RNA sequence: UAUCUGGUUGAUCCUGCCAGUAGUCAUAUGCUUGUCUCAAAGAUUAAGCCAUGCAUGUCUAAGUAUAAGCAAUUUAUACAGUGAAACUGCGAAUGGCUCAUUAAAUCAGUUAUCGUUUAUUUGAUAGUUCCUUUACUACAUGGUAUAACUGUGGUAAUUCUAGAGCUAAUACAUGCUUAAAAUCUCGACCCUUUGGAAGAGAUGUAUUUAUUAGAUAAAAAAUCAAUGUCUUCGGACUCUUUGAUGAUUCAUAAUAACUUUUCGAAUCGCAUGGCCUUGUGCUGGCGAUGGUUCAUUCAAAUUUCUGCCCUAUCAACUUUCGAUGGUAGGAUAGUGGCCUACCAUGGUUUCAACGGGUAACGGGGAAUAAGGGUUCGAUUCCGGAGAGGGAGCCUGAGAAACGGCUACCACAUCCAAGGAAGGCAGCAGGCGCGCAAAUUACCCAAUCCUAAUUCAGGGAGGUAGUGACAAUAAAUAACGAUACAGGGCCCAUUCGGGUCUUGUAAUUGGAAUGAGUACAAUGUAAAUACCUUAACGAGGAACAAUUGGAGGGCAAGUCUGGUGCCAGCAGCCGCGGUAAUUCCAGCUCCAAUAGCGUAUAUUAAAGUUGUUGCAGUUAAAAAGCUCGUAGUUGAACUUUGGGCCCGGUUGGCCGGUCGGAUUUCCAACGGGGCCUUUCCUUCUGGCUAACCUUGAGCUUGGCGAACCAGGACUUUUACUUUGAAAAAAUUAGAGUGUUCAAAGCAGGCGUAUUGCUCGAAUAUAUUAGCAUGGAAUAAUAGAAUAGGACG
RNA sequence: ACCCACUCGGCACCUUACGAGAAAUCAAAGUCUUUGGGUUCUGGGGGGAGUAUGGUCGCAAGGCUGAAACUUAAAGGAAUUG
RNA sequence: CGCCCGUCGCUAGUACCGAUUGAAUGGCUUAGUGAGGCCUCAGGAUCUGCUUAGAGAAGGGGGCAACUCCAUCUCAGAGCGGAGAAUUUGGACAAACUUGGUCAUUUAGAGGAACUAAAAGUCGUAACAAGGUUUCCGUAGGUGAACCUGCGGAAGGAUCAUU
RNA sequence: AGAUAAGGGAAGUCGGCAAAAUAGAUCCGUAACUUCGGGAUAAGGAUUGGCUCUAAGGGUCGGGUACGAUCAACUUAGAA
């Protein structure tokens, strides 16, 4: 009413974020950024919830602040910036590299990776457009504007970004066959190699995808993230990669390895 | 404005106040088991319709089915782990023929007087509530505790109490001071 | 945990209700009350009124400081440390409270903006602006105030202000400084026809209008209008640029201009470095702030479909002057009767319109439930609406804002009567109203939010106090020895002991313990409690458990005394009239127990609302009879059977592993393909795929979906399967020593010296909408004066 | 016109109870807890009361629709023995 | 010697009709008047920049003698403007008030007419047996009251019955 | 005989006698009751001038085997 909101109270926070429902009437709203705020994750949380690197607010701020943190190269010392999917966080104290991928549970995993693959990310190209005096751009799914790209990257495409300039190193396209990640809804983290796609024009254009076992689904094309052709992924890939075991078969690993 | 806290009731009243029949039968459980009220009864009961009901309702479905499997599985293991529920019958129809003196066999106020360290359930009661006991190393004070089928091994008396040592007691310490008045 | 019982009768079986019975995150109230955890709480009547005090302000290295403020720099003579005040910039439109209004309205799920605004982030993004643009000009940077401050005053008073004197900006209001090339216009002049020119001007972005491009399934030829790039002027002729969407007049670009003309940095802090033609010469980093446009994010505004309680003793409603629609214009951020002008007569309704009522904010949800269901939902989350009742509006990205103004109405405050100031349905608190609801406490330590921002602020929030609203756990005693009274067994020797016993005692003992104090420590922003713990702290007259009842229903008195149809009891039947099992007491006993009773409302009981699942001859109820519209329901019939294969699940010895698993197997179970007259859409293309493709036993060449793209068409549904989606919390439920438990989402494991690691599942979540398989069941259409199909 | 046999459609009747029902009784009042062929209307303890009021029809008498307050633990049905 | 109906009379209670163009409260609304701010037509207090501009006097530079040129105190006067308060025209939004109208909910009322109880009141005895005239329905009329009578109907009859 | 009167408004009088007020037209709105025909101009309100315009409402002639020309009305509505 009469303006934007400012909180967030808890039981109203995204799931995902495993914001305990006691300790607080009020959870942290992520501020405006390149992600959705449901489909974010605040690094008070990232670094307090997951990283037990802090107890606080406080202790949260006192890290920002001195500039240690940093997320895709920019310090962005705010304590409520949305860190969202395939965002790299380097800390060059401890010399940490995290990117922050779901879990098959659909939550935030922290991925430690490498220099070398922090040193790039992945993106969804939402749109291809025409600029002002010409120029193409694209955008992708962290609200990037890439100017003058390849002619061949149409939409639902992935590019590899150089993350230190802007710039394009490759693109990956779609079509089956291909690697994907997904991202949103009730799939959300499963990896399953596209099969095929149907069209339905007039609306959410299904895909269907097949994990490594077999197993086959169907998804929203606004929920997918292609992440490289079968096999070889151009990131690393968590623990389980993707494979949502029942919890039969949970449980049964947890028998065998305790 | 913050999340309410979640509560329960964990007993429930019969239909019928007074008949003889379920008066005297939960008259000699409370005699026989050492309890103050019905109410431990009625919680007992309780809990045994929650189960019962879990039992019927997986057991109209048919087997294979994964939910049956797995939540059967677990009741079936919560139930052997309890010690409630005896090892060969693991069939989920004996779970539906418990009743619930199998349910106060298991309680420590039973367990120390079948251990022998009171001689009666209610010298267990009053040594469970005066702290003379320990489940493991610590010290547990509820009689209605449903110990889980390992700690047999470890039910034994409190270091930091009489019966344990490390101190004789009040009124024996009261003794020695008032026959060290008579010794002056 | 799918349960009934008493009461109509002289007795019976029924119908039928009354009463009983259990529960209530449903309240109130009575009596009583020891402990631990957790916790609602002026909603109901009055969205009635409010004393007082708080609840919104805010700075860095980085906008402005001569505080006649504090310091000491001693590096400073412009400043440069800190820093009140004030200007400036943001914020105050969030939060919090309440449920008055509100019944297709809100709201839920589901769409859309190819119909719009969007501060803030986040990512990109202005060489074009000196205007006769050769002095018009500061571009090592241009102007004017003004607050704070000094000083003079006013009034009884207010977060009231006047006059005078300074002074600043990221305040206002002006204003320049950067390429080149290319293309268009005009065009001097040479003048030729093939005609060429010197020179001048314009060409960023933003606004407004007009116009153009923003394309395309295929292949060649005939000549002209003029040759068109270059010629061997035969004409070789290509190159020709075109993105996206299901779809656009889209994105974007280009011409003609239009604008009272937007923007295109006169801002700030640190570091002070490189080149020399050594001048305060030229270059030069890391940031901050700002800035046009696009995108993104936070949103907002409208919007599609379907869904809301009771009423017909509301059946017709809407349209004067907006009702339904059309055209055009205004207005809006935009669509639109949103408004205006003209024009038409439309739009809704027995499939319940309209009107009325709601002791109606909606939903997530709550209580009770064998199933189905019934009732409630002011209230911890989401979404609305409101700030005493209406209305209007400034500022701002965002308000019809009220801890912001203006007016009226109603209440109401202070006056030295002139005038001034008001909105607790924010936190406490106070009057009223009531059957009914707490402290005018402490703190920003957590959770978060705001600011210029690590630091300040926050009655948001947390902590404690009151608190028998509800829930969880759980004391009020245990064990002996003596004295009686048993039941077997040794003796079977009279009735003698009795071992081992289960109870009773004007029998008696040592132990045990917490309630309660309390040194301490822990706890906490600081405390109080909790968990620990020195010392103290049971023997009964104590450290003493109540509430209701004892005819039945319905557990437990034919015990005693009093009363005598009186007093009274009794939910219902009934008791009481001088022998009361029912009153008042005592004794005893019973039910639940720190809780029990009472009233009211509601659920089950209630198959006494009946879809499941009632009854209608006589207990209440077939309309007097027939017709008849809406509604509901509606005969049968159209591919069946037979085969042949393939491969999945359950089995089955083999157990060929030591109660785990495999294969060749007899069978069942569900799937797919092919054939039996059985198209079960095909055109352009590509993969040509499985390929007659066979090179000697792994080689050179078949038919497009099995991989797509576009296509032409394409009978419509209902139903059902699967899947996407359906916020969290709640519900069910997996795991887990909150010490058990209600809970919570934690935790667990090591050589504990450096660490490692599992989690925080899953299910349900109607109806509507979306995609998908089936195609029985129930509808629907087709070729019959053939203006039918194939072709 | 009768008689016999049969058949369709009627008004009914007699006997039994497989069945139903509280019973009286019922070839429908059966095929209803083993609860679903289609469909219409009506009832929810007894009074107050088919009353009051408001509509609507009728010349009128009246008809159709149609409450509430209040009151009550019984009214009532079928059979049994007196 | 059971049960049982109604009038009338007393007492208490509930609701209804009711003259009073009753009364009160609340909602909505016609018409009239109409604050406020907003948009517009003006309006111009006041403040302020520029172009000048002339007179009278001071100073300075120059034929050095009158005289000539540039500046300073004074005050008219003219324009070119810019900002701009009060006030004001018209418009839309429109609070609020007045007077009516209408709807809804309570609320007074002489009197009238019911119902319910209570109470062994008065008068009869209508129904239950063939209830002593068989009962009951509809309709009409009448009578102190239950009720009676007429027409038609019913068996819930006192008849399942005369080949 | 005709009129006008401040403030009040039937206190005057047997009695509002007399006088005053109202009045036309257009639009809106119109109750009880009813013999359903009425009541009804019920009650009760608003508007009305001049000037300058706009709109609508007609006749007669005209077409191989949709329209044009011409002439003339007072009726209503609206706007400055
Ligand atoms: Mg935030
Ligand atoms: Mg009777
Ligand atoms: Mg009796
Ligand atoms: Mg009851
Ligand atoms: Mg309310
Ligand atoms: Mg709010
Ligand atoms: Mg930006
Ligand atoms: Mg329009
Ligand atoms: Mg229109
Ligand atoms: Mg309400
Ligand atoms: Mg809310
Ligand atoms: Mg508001
Ligand atoms: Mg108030
Ligand atoms: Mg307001
Ligand atoms: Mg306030
Ligand atoms: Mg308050
Ligand atoms: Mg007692
Ligand atoms: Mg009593
Ligand atoms: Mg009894
Ligand atoms: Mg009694
Ligand atoms: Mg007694
Ligand atoms: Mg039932
Ligand atoms: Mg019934
Ligand atoms: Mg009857
Ligand atoms: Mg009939
Ligand atoms: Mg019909
Ligand atoms: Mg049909
Ligand atoms: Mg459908
Ligand atoms: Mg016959
Ligand atoms: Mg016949
Ligand atoms: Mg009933
Ligand atoms: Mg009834
Ligand atoms: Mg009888
Ligand atoms: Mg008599
Ligand atoms: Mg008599
Ligand atoms: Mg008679
Ligand atoms: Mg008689
Ligand atoms: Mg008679
Ligand atoms: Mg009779
Ligand atoms: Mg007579
Ligand atoms: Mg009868
Ligand atoms: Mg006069
Ligand atoms: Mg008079
Ligand atoms: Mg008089
Ligand atoms: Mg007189
Ligand atoms: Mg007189
Ligand atoms: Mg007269
Ligand atoms: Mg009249």
């Amino acid at each position: 009413a009469r303006g934007p909101k400012k909180h967030l109270k808890r039981l109203a926070a995204p799931h995902h974020w495993l914001l305990d429902k006691l300790s607080g009437c009020y959870a942290p709203r992520p501020s405006a950024g390149p992600h959705k705020l449901r489909e974010s994750l605040p690094l008070i949380v990232f670094l307090r919830n997951r990283l037990k690197y802090a107890l606080n607010g406080r202790e949260v701020k006192a890290i920002l602040m001195q500039r240690h943190v940093k997320v895709d190269g920019k310090v962005r010392t705010d304590t409520t910036y949305p860190a969202g999917f395939m965002d790299v966080i380097t800390l060059d104290a401890t010399n940490e590299n995290f990117r922050l991928v779901y879990d098959v549970k659909g939550r935030f995993a922290v991925h430690r990776i490498t220099d070398e693959e922090a040193s790039y990310k992945l993106g969804k190209v939402k749109k291809v457009q025409l600029g002002k005096k010409g120029v193409p751009y694209v955008v992708t799914h962290d609200g990037r504007t890439i100017r003058y790209p390849d002619p061949n990257i149409k939409v639902n495409d992935t590019v590899k970004i150089d993350l230190a300039s802007g710039k394009i190193t490759d693109f990956i396209k779609f079509d089956a066959g291909k690697l994907v990640y997904v991202t949103g809804g009730r799939n959300l983290g499963r990896i399953g190699t596209i099969v095929h796609k149907e069209r339905h024009d007039g609306g959410f254009d299904l895909v269907h995808i097949k994990d490594s076992l077999d197993n086959t689904f169907v998804t929203r094309l606004n929920n997918v993230f292609v992440i490289g052709e079968q096999g070889k992924p151009y990131i690393s890939l968590p623990k389980g990669k993707g494979i949502k075991l029942s919890i039969a078969e949970e449980r049964d690993r947890r028998r065998a390895q305790q | 404005p913050r999340a309410p806290r979640t509560y329960s009731k964990t007993y429930s009243t019969p239909k019928r106040p007074y008949e003889s029949s379920r008066l005297d039968a939960e008259l000699k459980l409370a005699g026989e088991f050492g309890l103050k009220n019905k109410k431990e009864i009625y919680r007992i009961s309780f809990q045994l319709s929650k189960i019962r009901r879990a039992a019927r309702d997986l057991l109209t479905r048919d087997e294979k089915d994964p939910k049956r499997l797995f939540e059967g599985n677990a009741l079936i293991r919560r139930l052997v782990r309890v010690g409630v529920l005896s090892e060969d019958k693991k069939k989920l129809d004996y779970v539906l023929a418990l009743k619930v003196e199998d349910f106060l066999e298991r309680r420590l106020q039973t367990q120390v007087y079948k251990l022998g360290l009171a001689k009666s359930v209610h010298h267990a009661r009053v040594l469970i509530t005066q702290r003379h006991i320990a489940v493991g190393k610590q010290i547990v004070n509820i009689p209605s505790f449903m110990v889980r089928l390992d700690s047999e091994k470890h039910i034994d008396f409190a270091p930091t109490s009489p019966f344990g040592g490390a101190r004789p007691g009040r009124v024996a310490r009261r003794n020695a001071a008032r026959k060290a008045e008579a010794s002056g």
